[PDB]
């Protein structure tokens, strides 16, 4: 459960990532892939070399999904619905993937965001990332 | 792996009992309906859509024992498990695209269905031989990701 | 999310358990320290040679919450919230050894259970299990 | 484990611009403040009820630079972590009860300090690399759990 100051948290250094959603969220994507490279076998059809318009394409709309669930972080199960039913029932990723993307997305704002990545930005960013990784894994079976 | 001497004995005398063609499509079929998005894999076997469908699904029964077989292959071979499965771990990453973490999944699958076929023969000690031995095949099937 | 027939599965599997409960947490316990040993860093004060009363005292706790649980399976917040109270200030059990328990107890009612663990009981089982896991971790942060 | 000779130098470069005592402070902090379940084995250490108690509290600093001094110690070792830290490994099953995943726990928590601390030369291949140290040296320490 996130709490109001979580909520606050996000909000916070999400409204500082601003237009560098698209950017950062290609920059986590490349992270993903070198760190943990299993997670290249739900990408076999991407070209996955450094700085590829497929990466970058993708990035942004995993991080305008990312401003989608901070915009509506009190309705996330609604304002997710349509992805958690394409990665349920398409995309079909195992679990475990959403727990490395979110620590790759975490150490990319970590990166980029030296004067407001406190403590307990921190521990509210992990905590919203648990969240969606929940709703976008809520309906595989 | 390593194993203590009663360990492999416990996993050598269970296997022996062991009708591979049965337990694999039971294994198989087991994983794709408690975990169904491991059927991701397999959309070209038919009709998946029920728990009946799955387990009675000739593909998955055809499928489930290829796997348990190459599976046995490796109980022979416990002493080094990675020169093993080497080719086959280089085919699930490179030509199938395998999600190493399904072969840990696979291994809890199959570790139920010995439970649920041997009942209190498959004692605790016998499991923890066991849950050693399918950990020890996951990491070999993974080894050669890239 | 617990379908109905879920629920009903779940109903008729914990029914068969019955008086059984009790002997059947001890079981999964022992199953999961010998299979696990990691998970009995949380239980140094215990005597944990097979055939322990402190395991059997334990495990017939852990039986009748998961009693208590499938009775209010429509309510599992409000009927577990002193045990995530507990577990998530006091005991503080890392996440990660709830999935270890939950496959111990599957285990166990496998092999007790030859005609009940169908297929279809077997996902429905897993399902609550990993919802009751997801309750008792729910306040850990 | 296996790192590459361009791997272990990224590691060894980076880490001589560490300070080793103030890093382990933050980085030991930070998982009692984002894991708070791993204030278990402190509550010796006092006053840990809000992050900035956490952060500034000197028994958490002076246990971060002692974690940290080892870990960098075993930099040092990178061939042999776990012959470097098999004592340390028995000493935090049967003394200290530690749960191994408290281990993997802190080295996702380091990798995102020394990104804070590093910005944009922590790299993603330099990140790669220090996902694999700080794996080695977490498997290390579980290595003679039992
Ligand atoms: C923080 C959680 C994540 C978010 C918010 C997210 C968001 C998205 C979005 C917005 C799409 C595009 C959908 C469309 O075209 O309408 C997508 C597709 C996809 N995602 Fe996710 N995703 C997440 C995690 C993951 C992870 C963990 C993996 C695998 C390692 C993954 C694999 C994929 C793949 C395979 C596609 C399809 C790409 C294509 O075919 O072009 N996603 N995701
Ligand atoms: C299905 C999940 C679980 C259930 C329903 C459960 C239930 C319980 C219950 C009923 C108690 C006793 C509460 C009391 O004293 O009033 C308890 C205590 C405890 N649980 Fe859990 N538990 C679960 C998972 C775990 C796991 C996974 C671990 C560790 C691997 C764990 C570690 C403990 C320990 C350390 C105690 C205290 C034992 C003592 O000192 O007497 N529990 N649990
Ligand atoms: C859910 C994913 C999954 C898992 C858990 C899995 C686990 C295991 C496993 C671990 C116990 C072992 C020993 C094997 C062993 C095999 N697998 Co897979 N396999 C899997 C998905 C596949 C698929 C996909 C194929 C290809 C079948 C086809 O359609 O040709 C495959 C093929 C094979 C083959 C045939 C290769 C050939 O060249 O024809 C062997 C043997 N294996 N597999
Ligand atoms: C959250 C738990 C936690 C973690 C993750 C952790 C992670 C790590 C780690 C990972 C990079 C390393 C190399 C170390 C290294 C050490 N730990 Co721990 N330790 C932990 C909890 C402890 C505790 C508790 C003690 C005892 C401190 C005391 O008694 O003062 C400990 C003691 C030590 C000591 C002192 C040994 C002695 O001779 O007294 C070293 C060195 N360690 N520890």
């Amino acid at each position: 459960v996130l709490s109001p100051a979580d909520k606050t948290n996000v909000k916070a250094a999400w409204g500082k990532v601003g237009a560098h959603a698209g950017e950062y969220g290609a920059e986590a994507l490349e992270r993903m892939f070198l760190s943990f490279p299993t997670t290249k076998t739900y990408f076999p059809h991407f070209d996955l070399s450094h700085g590829s318009a497929q990466v970058k394409g993708h990035g942004k709309k995993v991080a305008d999904a990312l401003t989608n669930a901070v915009a509506h972080v009190d309705d996330m199960p609604n304002a997710l619905s349509a992805l958690s039913d394409l990665h349920a029932h398409k995309l079909r990723v195992d679990p475990v993937n959403f727990k490395l993307l979110s620590h790759c997305l975490l150490v990319t704002l970590a990166a980029h965001l030296p004067a407001e990545f406190t403590p307990a930005v921190h521990a509210s960013l992990d905590k919203f990332l648990a969240s969606v990784s929940t709703v976008l894994t809520s309906k595989y079976r | 792996v390593h194993l203590t001497p009663e360990e492999k004995s416990a996993v050598t005398a269970l296997w022996g009992k062991v009708n591979v063609d049965e337990v694999g499509g039971e294994a198989l079929g087991r994983l794709l309906v408690v975990y169904p998005w491991t059927q991701r894999f397999f959309e070209s076997f038919g009709d998946l859509s029920t728990p009946d469908a799955v387990m009675g699904n000739p593909k998955v029964k055809a499928h489930g024992k290829k796997v348990l077989g190459a599976f046995s292959d490796g109980l022979a071979h416990l002493d080094n498990l990675k020169g093993t499965f080497a080719t086959l771990s280089e085919l699930h990453c490179d030509k199938l695209h395998v999600d190493p973490e399904n072969f840990r999944l696979l291994g809890n699958v199959l570790v139920c269905v010995l439970a649920h076929h041997f009942g209190k023969e498959f004692t605790p000690p016998v499991q923890a031989a066991y849950q050693k031995v399918v950990a020890g095949v996951a990491n070999a099937l993974a080894h050669k990701y890239h």
